[PDB]
């Protein structure tokens, strides 16, 4: 079925770097677009951004610029995001989902859009904890 | 109202084409027009909307430099490396100094060396592009007659907004009454986007056309970014102090800001803050008015016994607005308004209020006329007569028709030749002529473009001279044709 | 950029109530707004997109409204199962983005 | 860098003026003069090179000028 | 003058978006499909020679 399990909680030292990996099943994998969206406890939504599973193509927000990475691997159908330089603020819970678009490349806007980004078929989630 | 006292106006007499009229307007202009009957309306060119952007370049005015790691081999073996020269987020050079017994190791020789730095930027330009959609006209259609307060405070609201997209057409407006109008733009005749780009700095921004904006040199970074840090360029920022011999050095560049201000002259600015706020342009609407009230029909002429406040209130050449207040009972009756010359009716001005009319009684009704080029009676004075105003109109005819012909001219220039669109129904003779004007203008006035003030003038002269001493007749080709384009267009433009 | 307002931050009401929500936009976002239910400790959940249209597997009480910059979500009978907080969202221009939330407390 | 290529001759201008407004054609000027009073040497030998070659009296005349747009 | 390419486009089951493609001349082109209250007409323009 549409489904996505990403890896457990984790916790790590300020200025580090954190990789929470999604995977995913009920589909094909080269066929939906990837976004990562964050929550801070005392916060709503807030979205980090987007990868490509089709060919590799990928984009950040404007507050997150410089600090994360994004990756994957097509044989395991499984995607990779990465923080840098964690601090604190950076401690929530992430999450992870698909998009039904066109592709070669990661955008879009005129073509399709929108259908349930990340609450229908979105992760379980995964707590990550910035601290000392 | 609300044209009045912007100058640089545009008056449009006359429909004809059972229907319609050609209105080429802009910004900082606006439009008045007429026809044998219908109520007179000016057409004001407020700002345009393009919602929609895309964001394409990072330019950055500075950066920084850190660690920095340098290496050499020693001067022949070897074009010496380092690892850092991985990662093209640093820059890199080789340069070649010398070694020795005193560096110490081999051979005395000439030798290779290199160095990186990390780069790193804070400021930038954000510049993006719209296609031509997601982006719209406002207008403001105002009725004249009356209606106190202002031939001019273009706030408040008589001619709403009348937005148009491209998206959309055929324009259908309503005003009170008669209100009834149909434009058509065309949009797509416009600016001609996808040429253009939009560049915000810290705040300000430009609009600039694209392949300059491609060609600019300083740090490029595509509109992906995403961390990249991923700038190309460099090579022409942070350049490399190599003293005489030993070692080299590495240097921040210095902000260029203001000499990318000093670029960006010649070119339109825009502010843009929220979303755009895009000035300047111009477009091409046509207008079908069949569809028009005369705001009022079958009255009593007035009564009598009008009360006048303020004067004569002439501006540019003509309209001569006066304000009036009626005094008396008659209800909104027409005022009979004329304009005569001495005695002895010969009786011509043109008035444009076209037909005037009393409102509610009391406010201040005003009105707009052209007298002729000398003396001038005016009289709104019916039964005991009731008022005559002397008035002198200085100037005269043939300087008139003199200056109109300098305003038709920079229509030539400024826009082009939509300019041949913006007056109505020539039938042949306008056709053919934006025709004419299209590929003739198109192939000559471009091609010796990208040209400033100076090198335009001088080649003027240059060509009209060369002319002067040419054969065949063809002198005329030259020189006349020459000298105007050249000359005429030498001074006007570059503003 | 599209600053997206969600009104109120909060209601309570009691079961069968009709509630609807209204979320603002900065910039004209046409068709293009979401609603989400999220109840606490489960990943956030669909229910209206195009700002018009229920899922399929969706109870037939929900439905969205709205165009320009305004919309409003509604329940028709309020159900105590539907205690969550709810979301409405942008996608116009991709800068991607979320109402801030409205939580329920059943009566 | 941007000190040159500074979007000028182009097109598209408009009704409205633009940024230096009048002034930059006579920056342009007064700072070539400027460089002429500095350097009068460099005139007199381009000016004796007007008259050496062509020299067909325009033609001195307009090289002359060349000469002296010359400077960067 | 165009020359239309859906030759005798045609409404399906109703809702679905249909779609049509065709060649306006060189120059400027207004595109009507709108009847009875003539509904849209779009402006077009074709660049080129
Ligand atoms: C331009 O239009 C505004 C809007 O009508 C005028 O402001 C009005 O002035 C009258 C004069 O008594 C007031 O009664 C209205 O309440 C004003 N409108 C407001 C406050 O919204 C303004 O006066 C006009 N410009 C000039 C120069 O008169
Ligand atoms: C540069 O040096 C600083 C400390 O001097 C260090 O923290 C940083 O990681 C270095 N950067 C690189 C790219 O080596």
């Amino acid at each position: 079925e549409v489904q996505l399990v990403q890896s457990g909680p984790d916790v790590e030292k300020p200025g580090a770097s954190v990789k929470v990996s999604c995977k995913a099943s009920g589909y094909t994998f080269t066929s939906n677009y990837i976004h990562w969206v964050r929550q801070a406890p005392g916060q709503g939504l807030e979205w980090m951004g987007v990868i490509n599973p089709r060919g590799g193509s990928t984009a950040s927000a404007q507050k997150f610029q410089g600090r994360i990475t994004m990756t994957r691997d097509t044989s395991t159908s499984t995607v990779y995001m990465e923080l840098s330089s964690l601090r604190s603020d950076d401690t929530a819970v992430y999450y992870c989902a698909r998009g039904g678009r066109a592709l070669f490349y990661d955008s879009y806007t005129t073509p399709r859009d929108g259908g349930s980004w990340w609450f229908d078929p979105w992760g379980q989630g995964s707590l990550v904890t910035v601290s000392s | 109202m609300r044209c009045i006292g912007i100058s640089n106006r545009d008056f449009v007499e006359g429909v004809s084409g059972g229907s319609w009229v050609d209105i080429v307007l802009e910004h900082g202009s606006c439009v008045t027009t007429m026809a044998k009957n219908k109520p007179t309306l000016d057409f004001e060119l407020i700002k345009t909307e393009a919602k929609h952007p895309a964001t394409l370049r990072k330019y950055c005015v500075e950066a920084k430099l850190t660690n920095t790691t340098t290496a050499s081999r020693c001067p022949t073996q070897g074009e010496p490396s380092l690892n850092e020269e991985q990662d093209k987020r640093f820059v890199c050079k080789h340069s070649m100094v010398d070694r020795g017994w005193g560096n110490g190791c081999g051979l005395f020789g000439k030798g290779g060396i290199v160095t990186c730095a990390m780069f790193t930027c804070k400021k930038n330009m954000e510049g993006k592009v719209v296609q031509p959609e997601n982006l719209e006209y406002t207008i403001v259609i105002t009725p004249h007659s009356g209606e106190e307060n202002a031939v001019g405070n273009d706030t408040g609201k008589h001619g709403k907004e009348i937005k148009v997209t491209p998206q959309s057409s055929i324009t259908e407006a309503e005003l009170t009454g008669y209100g009834t109008v149909t434009m058509e733009c065309s949009p797509r005749t416009g600016l001609d986007f996808n040429e253009m780009v939009l560049l915000q700095m810290e705040n300000k921004a430009w609009l600039v056309h694209r392949q300059w904006f491609l060609d600019l040199p300083l740090p490029w970074l595509p509109g992906a970014d995403t961390q990249g840090s991923n700038w190309i360029q460099k090579e022409t920022l942070v350049t490399f102090k190599n003293p005489h011999a030993k070692k080299q050095d590495v240097v921040v560049l210095g902000s260029q800001e203001g000499a990318m201000h000093t670029a960006l002259t010649g070119a339109t600015e825009i502010q843009m803050s929220s979303g755009n706020l895009l000035f300047t342009g111009h477009l091409k609407c046509r207008l079908r008015m069949d569809k028009l009230q005369l705001k009022g029909m079958s009255y009593s002429m007035c009564t009598g016994k009008f009360k006048v406040v303020k004067e004569i209130a002439e501006t540019q050449h003509g309209t001569i607005v006066i304000r009036v207040q009626y005094e008396g009972d008659g209800s909104p009756c027409k005022i009979p308004f004329e304009i005569m010359d001495l005695e002895k009716r010969h009786v011509l001005g043109r008035l444009i209020t076209v037909n005037p009319i009393v409102t509610e009684k009391d406010s201040p009704v005003n009105i707009e006329a052209e007298p002729p080029f000398g003396d001038s009676y005016i009289i709104i004075g019916v039964e005991p007569g009731q008022l005559k105003l002397s008035w002198f109109k200085k100037g005269s005819s043939i300087g008139q028709m003199f200056e109109t012909t300098m305003r038709g001219a920079k229509r030539m220039a400024i826009l082009g030749d939509t300019a041949w669109d913006f007056g109505s129904l020539g039938g042949v003779f306008t056709s053919i002529g934006k025709a004419l004007h299209q590929v003739f203008g198109a192939i000559y006035g471009a091609a010796f473009s990208g040209v400033s003030w100076t090198m335009k003038i001088l080649i003027g002269v240059v060509i009209t001279w060369i002319g002067m001493n040419s054969r065949s007749t063809s002198l005329s080709v030259s020189l006349v044709l020459v000298g105007v384009v050249t000359l005429y267009l030498g001074v006007m433009v570059q503003a | 950029d599209i600053q997206l307002t969600q009104s109120p931050s909060s209601l309570s009401a009691s079961v069968g109530d009709r509630v609807t929500f209204t979320c603002q936009a900065s910039q004209d976002i046409r068709k293009y707004l979401n609603w989400y239910q999220q109840k606490p400790g489960k990943a956030p959940k669909l229910l209206i997109y195009d700002a018009s249209n229920l899922k399929t597997g969706v109870p037939s009480r929900f439905s969205g409204s709205g165009s320009g910059t305004d919309f409003t979500f509604t329940i028709s009978s309020l159900q105590p199962e539907d205690v969550a907080t709810y979301y409405c969202q942008q996608f116009d221009d991709l800068p991607i983005t979320f109402g801030q939330g409205t939580r329920l407390q059943i009566k | 860098s941007v000190a040159l290529v500074p979007h000028v001759g182009m097109g598209l201008e408009t009704r409205t003026e633009t940024w230096m407004s009048s002034e930059g054609a006579w920056k342009h000027a007064q700072r070539i003069e400027t460089w002429i009073l500095r350097h009068p040497g460099f005139t007199i030998m381009a000016a004796i090179l007007a008259y050496t070659i062509g020299t067909t009296y325009f033609q001195r005349v307009l090289i002359f000028i060349l000469l002296t747009a010359v400077t960067p």
